């Protein structure tokens, strides 16, 4: 899930563009 | 000296029928024979006692909480002198709480130069109703002689002079006539006039020499008394002791070392009571109050100038107090060197009187067992208490211990007080209601770690309802009015933007400047603080939001300080770290603001032209007042009272000071245009019929709905 | 009081507490 | 009505347009400056240039800001009766009669301002002898629209009289029941040093 | 045909318009319906096509963040039921964070197979109160229609009365409120009679037949009416169909040849995999149930000999039911090769549906957790577990991790019921309601004894409120007065008898019988607890008497049901056993009388030669018997009469008024202010601490001196 | 309501324990003669036998007897003010008077059929030029005591009388505002009643 | 609303500030 | 996002503004 | 026990609660 | 063994059985 990543532990640049263009 | 028989100074007797037995060679008894927790004793086992025969008797006599004693009379035959030398409320004599004493010895009782005699609550004692009343007694007017069973006109005064033996029973006179006068069924007593009731008499020849008292072998003779009133000493008699020997209550001299060095040699290896026995007042006394301090190398009780401190060093250094009178008992010593164990039950809000006593008790240097602190909640009330030591280790090894105590939710701050840990370990678990960071800071502040153990304390429990929040906050803005204040404080949210469901704003009533942080007992609306909720803020975009936090509260009056804070409405879980924060307590003063309005005007004066208003403010203390605006110009030259009670009417307007055009009382009470503004919080339920889980309930639910609607929907893939 | 409810021409001494001077158009009802 | 000056209590004569003029006896007016006490940082005020027994509603307030006006609280309409001079009830002003063409002897009432406070009533309990002439135990209206008092008929002889004024405070033109001269049906001359 | 063919399976609408493509003259959907992230469109943009081609979908439709479509009456406008198989979470409609909205489509629907609807944080579509979804669903509590714009002050739910069309507006009642059963402003929805309802009605004031559950469309026809109740073939409704032809997703018939290439295909886009369908008794199914295995030999379920069960593959990954849709992940499995954790709150006893999944496994693997249920009672979905392998553990060594289980005061009936533990302990912590002397029962069938931890685990911490206990005390005389009771029980003691401490009795008045014990948890009203010690004469039974144990109430109201059950003070041994007694808590009232007033004796009269009366009951109920006697004491000749004669000027409270005030919204309205100023009361009031045990202890003084004689004074001495 | 002092019924209706009979005989009970009224299946009964315009107390309590009417013979208090209607709101006697034109007039209004608890009361100033005058405050003691008014001087012409509203409940005879005369008593002139 | 949000409804000042910003 | 804790809706529209339109993918093929 | 106003008619009932089987004290013995 | 009061006192069975004539 995108929480295991944001809503936890720091959220990076990498953490959210993991399916964008 | 130079008397026959053993000397024998007094003691108790107690739970059980008879330890007088022992007794077959004491002729002269120095002390006073008490009677304690005699709850069960029969009258059967007390008819024959033993005691070889008496010279005279010294101290006072004190009877208490006896059941039995059918006689008391074989106890002191041949009495020669009595007196209460010490005073029990200031009595030769004390009968008071027991029963049914129907007998009783003092059958020779010659005269009493100080203190009368009280009995109280004898449903069985005869004969006191033909005996010498004045000339035993030196002060007839505190003669409290009642309820006995002759004294109730029941039981016949049989006495000798008709049927019983011969005692040596002149006749004396205290009603013109030479009187047969006895003291029981079958005794006579031999009573010496009042003329010469300090010099004593005798049956050898006139009244005894002057320092003589009741009798004497030969008169004109301080050495021939066997009693005197003066000092006794060495066989002879002397109106003032040498300096070698302290005074004995004008009766005796005794030298120093039984004083001064009796009592110095013993710590805790002698029962007799080792509290270093001091000359002062004239007297040999255990210790002196306190305003006095010892100074000399002997030890003697010298004044100091005004009150002082004083050290006590008690018997076995240990004293559990078990009532704030249990404290009193050590009420001016200011420093305790033992164990004060706290097993208090009972009481209601009386620990104030500790914070004047126990805000004194500085060092504790014994093992420190306390529990059942029901009167103060918090421990943060007494201004001396520092020192903490472990000379007596209990079991464990500790020199703390409050285990799975009931009735505390707060301990001793440190933001206006501190205390140190010596000796060893600590144990501290089972007290919930109270958080635990303030156990880390109690560490923190005692220093010398090693013995402070991170394993033996409370840091795994105790704590789950009333969450230790890290951070803290501050009102950013305050616009204020006489009650409607909105506060608007930092708009600092957890890292999640859900979690914190609101603010619980917490306020009371406090013009002082000194308050801890805890909260009374629950029964639904009664605390000693009032905490109320506010609703979450609402996102606006990332950066910063265009609305702070903000609430706007009323109810407070003007003019008044209120110690208020909020915290954080923080969903349970099992980390503390992410919890959100609570402002620090500011004692706010409410604005100074028109709807001031004393009360209890009074309108009182010296004269009619003046007028000296008094009244009470109702929370308004006049701190930043400037004036008094005030109304004297003629405001009642009104037509109703120029157009109003004719003589024809009865007399109702005569002995009044409220007349129609003065009146302001509203048309009525029910809540109708503006009397709303007193809608308040529930307080049969305390805000809501259902308690706060049902709301968590649904508020966590909501977060595991939404969540659950966004785990599916994302996550194209892992890659 | 805030406690439940306020009803009354209160609401002015709290409405204009709570714009300011930002260019307020706040509307009360009495 | 009539501005006043001064912020603390008066005790020099306040002009009221009568011959005896006493202070705290002018209707109130739009003007803050009353007689009043600033603060003194207690509770306790004494107050003095009042009138000997005079009635007076006061509204108690405190005040904050002194800088622009007196800012000042709400009212608590409170009235005050202290220490009743009875003895001055007797007389402030004369007092005078004007004899009616009807056997009664109108006595009229004379006052700068006040006999002994406010005139509120003058209780009278001359009723007897039956029925007479239109008694008033007169009001203070009715003492308005005539200035004095009305009684039932007099008979020549002796007249215990019952007319006290009652200013809350008792004692004038009558102390015990003493008997005047009533002569011809007229001329009475009450209160006699009373 | 009647039913249209074209079935479209399901698909996700994401991100883009003009995907709709896929519904053209499509009947019904096979699989899931998803609108998602449709953000910045105008409504013209969706407004390309509308599909009334739909009828019903298979499984559940998705609506969510959608922000064109301001209403459903032009895309989806004709529909009758939603099937509920498969659901989602809680239901099958999901409309969350719609924007523009202001109406509502979907024509005409009859009934929701399975669950509940969903129309949330949507502030925008009004008139979304009053609509027909109650009867259309299956669950009528569950409901989650909040923050719509009504409660939130923006537009109020209006629907028209009258007959919009062939619709109209019945009012009918849902827990007590008016809905008028519509869809949206300017229509309605109708209604047909209950019997009608059974099997569907047409819209056209007629009514179906059966085999039918909702609209026929050739009306009042079985064979060919829309919406059957049961499977259906080629356009006509079937209870069975006979081979063949077998059942499929329990709502179709299908081909055996259907099924076969099902089996022979995948629908992840690959062949021989997933959807693995097999032919049962009458249907087409995947993963046949227990005792039934798989048969190559026409790939079919057949009847194995013995046990065949089918385990579950959850060895690695944690995969957690905490939902009825996750309930439904594990259909008839056996073995759960993973650890299970409840986390299910809320809802109204949801385990019903457990029932139809779960209660069919039998060994847990792992861990068990039990956590945070706010909501469950009566676990009865693992009667047949009675194994665990324990693979792998959770930290602590507790396999059994129950917490926060409020209301969950019983495991199981004990018929046969056990558990063996190959490892782990067991943790029990904040259980108010779970029992000791079963818990300890569970322990002895688990291998749990003498393992269980004494150092982290405690079990007073739980049973705060209830509890059980096998000893049981009885009700051996009764003795019944109008205000107390006489009464006494069985002598009964632990075995053993010293240890006795005395009894406690537990009274409050619970509102109606059959409810079990709660005092502990409730300090307040709803549940008033009151609790008394109990210590008769007799504590041991060698004495005989005419009086054996026994106590009387205090005090209590002239018949009510007071509930009645006991706990005895008892020690407690190394290891906790089954300690401590009760009796049956039995619902016991007094006689009555009535000399207190009725409460509120309204002057209600409307006639002046008959007086009409309103009666509520007094403070005490003073007997449910309603039979009472009327008559009156004159008040003629008061002194109230002829001391307040009003026949003049002045208030005199005058004589024979009549103003009845009417409390509710004529007189003391209700705005939801509470606080009347007639009297006010404090709400924060004071507080002090208990006090009670100043008082029992004078009682000592009447019970101690056996005691000290069998203690004190038997003592070998040397005097 | 007791008819004995005792627990028991006697059956003698012509002794109630008051002036005036309001029990009615029943069959011999084990309490006190008294008016029994039973409850089924209803929270309000009525209480006959009372006298118009008049508010009672009421007596209620349940006890278990039931073979029996009530063994009970205490109760709890409760009150209650009847509904006045048209029928004592207005004179329950007549409004006429006895009618004098010779010099002397005894006025009497006539005493109700059923004794009321408060009369609709008409005020009585007859002033002139200082001669015997009259005056009555109309209550069940004043009006029993003075026995209505007696004037002189009795002739058809104008009386002067005191004139105010009268609302209770809605009064059925009252004092109207007009200058009075005197022609031959249709309702207002000679009484001013009605 | 304006005269409905508070005095019927729990008070909140989110409402309030819609009413001049 | 910009505190690297984010966790709500505000996560969702930050994320769908991050990429944009033809922003999200997926997966049938599994 | 508590200490109520246990006197007065309670007393009665003290006196009559541990008899009735043996009679009972109609008045106070106080 | 005079004692009448048991609210304000104390009392028991044998002082209490005697006074059930």
């Amino acid at each position: 899930g995108i929480v295991e990543q944001c809503c936890t532990s720091i959220c990076s640049l990498y953490q959210l563009e993991n399916y964008c263009n | 000296h130079l008397y026959p028989g053993e000397v024998c100074p007094g003691m108790d007797i107690r739970n059980n029928l008879t330890r007088l037995h022992e007794l077959e060679n004491c002729s002269v008894i120095e002390g006073h024979l008490q009677i304690l927790l005699m709850f069960k004793t029969r009258p059967e086992d007390f008819r024959d006692l033993s005691f070889p025969k008496l010279i005279m008797i010294t101290d006072y006599l004190l009877l208490f909480r006896v059941y039995g004693l059918e006689s008391l009379k074989d106890l002191f035959p041949n009495l020669t002198v009595i007196r209460g030398s010490r005073l029990f409320f200031n009595y030769a004599l004390v009968i008071f709480e027991m029963v049914h004493l129907k007998e009783l010895g003092l059958y020779n009782l010659m005269n009493i130069t100080r203190g009368s005699v009280r009995i109280e609550k004898n449903n069985e004692l005869c004969y006191l109703a033909t005996i010498d009343w004045s000339r035993i007694l030196d002060s007839v007017e505190d003669n409290y002689i009642v309820l006995n069973k002759d004294d109730n006109e029941e039981c016949g005064d049989i006495c000798p002079g008709t049927a019983k033996g011969k005692t040596n029973c002149p006749a004396t006179v205290i009603n013109g006539q030479f009187v047969e006068r006895c003291w029981t069924h079958s005794h006579c007593q031999k009573v010496c006039p009042t003329i010469c009731k300090s010099h004593g008499c005798t049956a050898e020849g006139l009244c005894c020499h002057s320092e003589c008292l009741g009798n004497c072998s030969q008169p004109d003779d301080p050495t021939k008394c066997v009693a005197c009133r003066n000092f006794y000493l060495d066989g002879r008699c002397v109106e003032t002791c040498p300096p070698p020997y302290y005074h004995f209550q004008d009766w005796r001299c005794v030298n120093f070392s039984f004083c001064q060095d009796l009592h110095h040699k013993c710590k805790n290896s002698r029962r007799q009571g080792c509290h270093q026995y001091v000359i002062h007042n004239n007297k040999c006394i255990p210790e002196c109050p306190s305003g006095y301090t010892m100074n000399s190398s002997n030890l003697l009780c010298t004044p100091c100038l005004g009150p002082c401190p004083k050290v006590c060093h008690l018997l076995e250094g240990e004293k559990t107090i078990d009532s704030v009178t249990s404290a009193q008992e050590l009420r001016g010593c200011t420093v305790i060197n033992g164990s004060l164990i706290i097993n208090i039950r009972g009481g209601n809000n009386l620990a104030a009187e500790l914070e004047a006593n126990l805000g004194l008790i500085e060092e504790i240097s014994g093992y420190l067992k306390i529990r059942r602190s029901y009167a103060l909640v918090s421990l943060s009330f007494f201004r001396k208490l520092r020192l903490i030591r472990g000379e007596t280790l209990e079991i464990g090894n500790y020199s703390f211990y409050a285990l799975d105590n009931q009735n505390l939710r707060q301990l001793w701050d440190w933001s206006k007080h501190n205390l140190t840990i010596t000796q060893g370990k600590l144990f501290f678990h089972y007290n919930p209601k109270l958080c635990l960071s303030e156990i880390h800071k109690m560490e923190e502040v005692s220093g010398t770690k090693g013995r402070q153990e991170r394993n033996d304390i409370a840091l795994k429990t105790n704590g789950d309802q009333a969450s230790c929040e890290n951070e803290l906050l501050k009102f950013s803005y305050i616009r204020t009015s006489f009650d409607k204040i909105l506060l608007r404080w930092e708009p600092y949210w957890p890292p999640d933007f859900r979690d914190l469901l609101g603010f619980m704003l917490f306020y009371k009533e406090a013009p002082y400047q000194n308050v801890t942080e805890f909260d009374g007992q629950d029964a639904c609306g009664s605390n000693s603080w009032t905490v109320v909720d506010i609703d979450p803020p609402l996102r606006s975009n990332d950066p910063k939001s265009q609305n702070h936090p903000g609430w706007l509260m009323r109810g407070l009056k003007p003019w008044t300080q209120y110690a208020i804070f909020v915290k954080t409405l923080v969903t349970f879980s099992d980390e503390r770290r992410t919890y959100g924060a609570k402002s620090d307590i500011i004692y706010v003063q409410t604005d100074a603001t028109n709807p001031s309005v004393p009360l209890d005007p009074i309108s009182v004066s010296n004269s009619s032209s003046q007028i000296i208003l008094k009244w009470k403010p109702p929370s308004d203390p006049n701190g930043n007042i400037t004036h008094y605006l005030v109304f004297w110009e003629r405001q009642a030259e009104d037509s109703e009272l120029f157009e109003l009670d004719y003589c024809l009417k009865g007399l109702k307007l005569p002995s009044r000071t409220w007349s129609p055009p003065f009146e302001s009382e509203d048309s009525q009470k029910h809540n109708q245009s503006e009397y709303e503004d007193s809608a308040g919080e529930c307080c049969s339920c305390p805000k809501t019929d259902s308690q706060i889980l049902k709301e968590l309930e649904e508020s966590s639910f909501r977060k595991t709905f939404e969540d659950y609607l966004h785990n599916v929907v994302f996550v194209p893939r892992p890659s | 009081f805030v406690n439940q409810h306020l009803c009354g021409s209160h609401l002015v001494e709290a409405l204009y507490l709570v714009c300011g001077e930002r260019g307020f158009f706040y509307t009360p009802k009495t | 009505s009539l501005g006043d000056v001064g912020n603390v209590t008066v005790a020099v004569p306040t002009v009221a347009a009568f011959p005896n003029t006493s202070s705290t006896s002018v209707p109130t007016s739009p003007e803050e400056h009353r007689p009043f006490e600033k603060v003194v940082n207690k509770e306790s005020l004494v107050i003095s240039g009042l009138r000997h027994f005079t009635g007076y509603r006061i509204e108690l307030q405190a005040c904050n800001q002194d800088t622009p006006e007196e800012r000042c609280s709400v009212a608590a309409y409170v009235s005050a009766r202290t220490m009743p001079e009875a003895k001055a009830d007797d007389i402030v002003g004369p007092v005078t009669h004007e004899i009616f063409e009807n056997n009664v002897v109108h006595l009229m009432w004379q006052e700068p301002k006040e006999p002994n406070g406010l005139i509120v009533l003058y209780e009278v309990s001359y009723r007897r002898y039956g029925d007479e002439e239109l008694h008033l135990c007169v009001s203070r209206k009715h003492f308005a629209l005539e200035r004095g008092c009305r009684l039932r008929g007099l008979s020549p002889g002796n007249y215990s009289v019952r007319i006290r004024a009652t200013s809350l405070a008792g004692n004038g033109s009558w102390t015990e029941p003493t008997y005047f001269y009533v002569t011809d049906y007229l001329d009475v001359p009450s209160n006699i040093a009373k």
